[PDB]
RNA sequence: CUACACAAA
């Protein structure tokens, strides 16, 4: 229903930044202007955070569904 | 009707002391062998009446009750003619001549394992029962060599499995029905088992003369640990220095000489549609087994495969015997598995993708196809279409177009000038027969063709 | 000597540079700086020492060393009647479960009583995990940035016994120490596996069925460390692998000292030709030690008839084989003596570790 | 896919524990796919970006078996709730709950 | 299951010290025979798998819907643009022992489900006793009669 | 128990 706290393949604990990044994509994606947000790079904004270039765990911040954004 | 008396209550029957769960692989069983979960052990039990002869390894399933494992769960009194339950027999604490004890199921019990619909004389076998005390894992574990008793995959596949627990049936299983009797097929006479996917596979990259690398050696630790999870007596490398480097097939011939048998016949690695291109290696286009030494070729689905008549499982059978036969295609699993656990086995996007070479030579292919199916066409508005007598104009259209557009022999090239052979995961499984076909990788790589609906 | 060769610990920081990531922490979190508890990674080079040591040592950081996690006791949850319905028992607990924490303590207790009066959604962080028992942390032991849920209006999440449990990471994942960041051989020459004759290949230019490499790197994550205090966890850490592997390895040297007197875990045979056969059955053991011992089992015998070992998923254990051309007490005085190598080996590693991260 | 798509598990519905449901499966976790389709615009998607290695590892993954990592098991990858319902009625005056 | 259809039963569970691993540290969440291909056919998801590891790296999700012209060249060479192999694939280690596989493996993120088939539902065992038809006696119907 | 529906191999 959230980001994991943890990395679901490695347990790299991305759930420190989740929240600071789902307000910060919010934000970026908000100045950068459904589908032509998802294609907005997040590189940057994850490497800011701290999160190392792990496959797993960019996957795992980036496609998470929130559940408060759907109830 | 099918659920009328007859069909539903006579000719069929509903029992108990079954059960049934979801099948999945398991590596470390022997073809002869059956994962059983705990739960199910605890829940299945087997008769066992109490003699003089049995009273002492009867004492522990008593003591242990329905508490620990292994156990029992109910005694039979033959002075009361009455069964009781354990966790209420604290007062009896006696075992009496005559006494029947129904204790769990533990490791080496036969047990019958069936998968429906059971078409085939295998549809049921009796296994060995292994234990699985993991209380996590709820499924019937197999090897996936006995699969092809059943006509079984682990894609959601469902097994029966019940345990006998009478003396006359339980003999009769282990004598009988045991799955050593069913290792040739009586529908084929042939083998039924053997190496499949995996297996097969790794047995070829472990017999194969050249890797990538050079020449397919290990030094003495790895020749060893082929040997680990072979569950037989190691062999012995004492000989072998650190240093020393063996041959895949040295360790193969080592495994081989407790049944020495001899085979000779080309794999199915070596192809004639493949010959014009690759560069065969002349050491492993010709398989040959002289007393259990691999002399040269590899061991592929032709010799390992599973259904492979003459191969050498089917000669180790004719030979030794097919729990023999069973016991040398889990070593042989064992050998081909742990190979790959250093050389690794991989399938990619790029290992089906042609070069932009190879994507014009197929487009100038297709090309050509399309320009002879137009020649056909100029020649029908022409009224150039003759039909032979007993075939209409229409017919004999259809049939033109249906033999112009199919794939010339030739599709391969473009295929195999984008591939390594040696490399290439999707070519090794299809060429080595483990799994795949040439029109599958026709089919994903250079195209469909012609779509036909009953012919 | 120094086998544990130089370590580079470098931190995982927040870069507040970035104007999105500093708005958001400053708006949501009121952060400004690091957090108190950051992602370190340790690369270690290591060198004359066998991969099986190194990977051994990486596998116990991994999943083996007892780690510390947040758990909640039976009952701890509170049904009540104004609970999210949503905020289910079993979904905040695999949340707090996978808390990082740096935790000295053990007796430390924490209590989740969170209340939504608003009429939006309020969202449950860990800041709102507040200590009930145990010393006052006058450092806190996991980042309060995490989102354990968020409460329906009008509706509370009260969890009071959420306590620190210790356990292994193969036994459950919620003690998983170490992530793997790299690992490598350093004296194996690579391939340039970016052309298209090399991409296939893992890039090495030996078979690793030949190879015997010694100098290796290896980096691993540690999840949560303090900030101020990050040698000295990095330290800890490092040490208690290394402590670890040397009593598991103990553990067997007990055994092979009780060969005489005939214990269920040795079996000793007569084979034939002198040889004699040594099994070794070990109840929950893992590749680590298996592997540890078998290498170094064959390093002491290098013309040994057969070494192996198999850990089998099932049976839940490890069962070590050794076929020697030699009597039963020269094998076992072999073992002994492979076993007291591994030994000394991870006493230099933990050695090492103390001269090196200072 | 088609077939197998419609029995997957995920959020099978937002409004779950107002509902009395029964062999219902709530999946905790889902992810929108990394490469994701037009039908995810119209509806939720169920599952999880699972790294996936395609290779032999110990020949416990033929036959479409798969091996999966414990510790994503724990972390909760693919985790949810069951839910099962005893609905029995009172007939009559001669019933009650005691 | 993964979107391409292919179904899988879940037979082993290994630790995170057991799974094998990238040389970057990369360990899959599922291991997936080579040997579900060939014959199914199912390149989508290795494309898709190929188009996700780079979608990782990017940070973007992409559209792969049906019938959007693909070029898996143009994608295999993103995938080096971004600083991987023309492949997906990477040296892997064994994690039960330490040691590389000779081949590179190919890993990546591909969106699997899980079908609602539990074992746990499935399985069922019976003992020698239990509620029987009154008219013939044997058995009842299987697991939710409680006997069969 | 008799339909019927949804599923698995
Ligand atoms: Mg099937
Ligand atoms: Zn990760």
């Amino acid at each position: 229903m959230l980001i994991p706290v943890v990395c679901f393949t490695c347990g790299f604990p991305i759930g420190t930044y989740a929240a600071i990044f789902d307000k910060a994509r919010t934000e970026y994606i908000k100045t950068k202007m459904l589908d032509a947000s998802l294609q907005i790079e997040l590189k940057d904004l994850i490497t800011a955070l701290g999160i190392p270039m792990r496959v797993c765990c960019r996957t795992h911040l980036i496609t998470t569904l929130d559940y408060r954004k759907y109830y | 009707r099918k659920e009328g008396r007859i069909r539903k209550s006579l000719l069929g029957s509903q029992v108990w002391s079954i059960s049934r769960s979801t099948i999945c692989g398991n590596s470390d069983l022997h073809l002869d062998e059956v994962g059983y979960p705990i739960s199910f052990a605890r829940t299945l039990q087997v008769a066992e009446t109490v003699q003089h002869y049995n009273i002492n390894r009867l004492m522990p399933y008593f003591l242990n009750g329905k508490r620990q494992y292994p156990g029992c769960s109910r005694v039979y009194k033959q002075i009361t003619q009455s069964v009781h339950d354990i966790e209420g027999l604290k007062q009896d604490f006696r075992l009496e001549v005559g006494d029947i004890l129904y204790r769990d199921v533990v490791t080496g019990d036969v047990a019958f394992f069936n998968r429906q619909p059971s078409l085939e004389r295998s549809s049921i076998g009796v296994h060995r029962i292994v234990v699985l005390e993991n209380p996590k894992i709820s499924t019937f574990q197999m090897n996936v060599s006995a699969c092809a008793w059943y006509n079984a995959d682990f894609d959601g596949d469902q097994m029966n499995l019940w345990v006998p627990w009478s003396v006359m049936s339980r003999v009769e299983a282990e004598l009988l029905c045991s799955v050593r009797n069913w290792f040739i097929s009586t529908k084929s006479s042939g083998p039924v088992n053997g190496q499949v996917q995996d297996s097969t596979v790794g047995s070829f990259l472990l017999t194969r003369t050249n890797t990538p690398m050079g020449k397919n050696v290990m030094n003495k630790l790895h020749a060893m640990g082929l040997f680990q999870t072979t569950q037989t007596d190691p062999p012995c490398f004492a000989n072998y220095s650190p240093t020393d480097l063996l041959d895949g097939k040295s360790v193969v011939s080592m495994l081989l000489r407790q049944t020495p048998i001899n085979y000779q016949r080309a794999p199915t690695w070596y192809s004639e549609v493949y010959a014009p291109y690759m560069h065969y290696n002349k050491q492993d286009i010709s398989t040959q087994i002289r007393n259990g030494e691999l002399i040269e070729g590899v061991l592929d689905k032709k010799a390992v495969g599973a259904g492979s008549s003459g191969g050498i499982y089917h000669l180790i059978s004719r030979r030794y015997g097919p729990q023999q036969a069973l016991k040398m295609i889990f070593a042989t699993q064992q050998l081909a598995l742990n190979y790959v656990r250093n050389a690794g086995f991989t399938v990619s996007t790029a290992d089906m993708l042609l070069t932009p070479e190879a994507h014009q030579e197929v487009q100038e292919i297709i090309n050509e196809l399309l320009l002879e199916s137009e020649e056909i066409n100029n020649r029908l508005l022409h009224g150039d279409i003759m039909p032979p007598i007993g075939l209409t104009t229409h017919d004999f259209y259809e049939k033109l177009q249906l033999n112009a557009l199919k794939f010339p022999d030739r599709i391969l090239k473009p295929i195999m000038n984008s591939i390594n052979p040696e490399t290439n995961g999707l070519f090794q499984m299809v060429a080595t027969g483990a799994k795949g076909s040439n029109p599958n990788m026709i089919h994903i790589m250079a195209g469909i063709g012609q779509i036909e609906i009953n012919t | 000597e120094k086998i544990f060769q130089n370590v580079e610990i470098k931190p995982f920081l927040i870069d507040f540079s970035n104007l999105f990531i500093k708005n958001a922490a400053k708006k949501l979190f009121q952060l400004e700086e690091q957090l108190p508890l950051v992602p370190v990674n340790v690369v270690m080079d290591f060198k004359g020492i066998s991969r099986a040591a190194v990977h051994g040592l990486s596998r116990v950081l991994q999943d083996e060393i007892p780690n510390y996690m947040l758990d909640i006791k039976p009952g701890g949850y509170k049904i009540e009647d104004s609970t999210d319905l949503f905020m289910t028992e079993q979904f905040i607990r695999n949340r707090i479960n996978f808390i990082p924490i740096y935790a000295k303590n053990e007796t430390l207790v924490f209590a989740l009583r969170s209340l939504n009066n608003s009429c939006e959604v309020k969202t449950i962080y860990s800041r709102d995990l507040i200590q009930v028992a145990g010393p006052k942390l006058k450092y806190p032991i996991f980042n309060p940035t995490f989102e354990i849920g968020f409460l329906q209006p009008g509706k509370s999440l009260i969890i009071e016994d959420i306590y620190i449990k210790k356990g292994i990471g193969r036994k459950h994942a919620a003690f998983n120490l170490a992530v793997k960041t790299h690992f490598s051989h350093l004296d194996i020459e690579q391939y340039p596996t970016d052309k298209k004759e090399y991409m296939a290949l893992s890039g090495y230019k030996q078979s690793s069925m030949t190879s015997d490499p010694r100098h290796h790197r290896l980096g691993l994550c540690f999840p949560a460390v303090p900030l101020p205090h990050i040698n000295q966890a990095v330290r800890t850490y490092l040490k208690n692998a290394c402590r670890i592997i040397i009593g598991r390895i103990q553990s067997i040297q007990k055994i092979y000292e009780n060969f005489e007197e005939p214990q269920p875990e040795l079996v000793l045979f007569s084979m034939d030709e002198e040889k004699t056969k040594a099994i070794i059955t070990i109840k929950d053991e893992t590749h680590t030690i298996g592997n540890l011992l078998k290498t170094y089992i064959y390093e002491m015998i290098p013309d040994i008839s057969f070494v192996g070992y198999q850990c089998v998923p099932h049976k839940q254990e490890m069962v070590l084989t050794i076929i020697h051309k030699a009597s039963q007490e020269d094998l076992i005085t072999l073992l002994e003596k492979s076993i007291q190598n591994i030994i000394q080996t991870f006493q230099i590693l933990e050695k090492n570790v103390d001269e090196l991260i200072a | 896919e088609t077939n197998q798509g419609r029995q997957t598990g995920g959020w099978y519905c937002f409004s779950w524990p107002y509902r009395v449901d029964m062999n219902r499966f709530f999946q905790f976790y889902n992810e929108m796919p990394l490469v994701k389709t037009i039908a995810h615009n119209y509806v939720i998607p169920n599952g999880l970006n699972t790294i996936v290695a395609y290779m032999i590892y110990g020949g416990y993954n033929q036959e479409d078996s798969v091996i999966v990592s414990q510790s994503f098991i724990d972390r909760g990858g693919f985790a949810g709730t069951f839910y099962r319902e005893e609905k029995v009625e009172l007939e009559s005056d001669i019933e009650s709950f005691g | 299951s993964s979107r391409s259809g292919n179904k899988g039963i879940a037979a082993l569970a290994l630790p995170t010290s057991d799974m094998p691993f990238t040389e970057d540290g990369l360990q899959p969440d599922l291991i997936v025979n080579p040997h579900s291909h060939p014959s199914r056919m199912t390149n989508g998801q290795m494309i898709e798998t190929t188009v996700g590891l780079a979608n990782a790296l990017q940070g973007v999700v992409t559209d792969g819907t049906a019938f959007l012209p693909i070029n898996v060249q143009l994608l295999s060479e993103r995938l080096a643009q971004e600083g991987l192999r023309f492949n997906g694939c990477q040296k892997m280690f064994n994690g039960q022992t330490g040691e590389y596989f000779d081949a590179a493996i190919f890993i990546g993120p591909t969106y699997h489900q899980r079908l609602q088939k539990f074992v746990l539902d499935d399985r069922y065992a019976v003992a020698s006793y239990g509620p029987t038809d009154a008219l013939t006696g044997q058995p009842l119907d299987g697991k939710r009669s409680h006997g069969g």
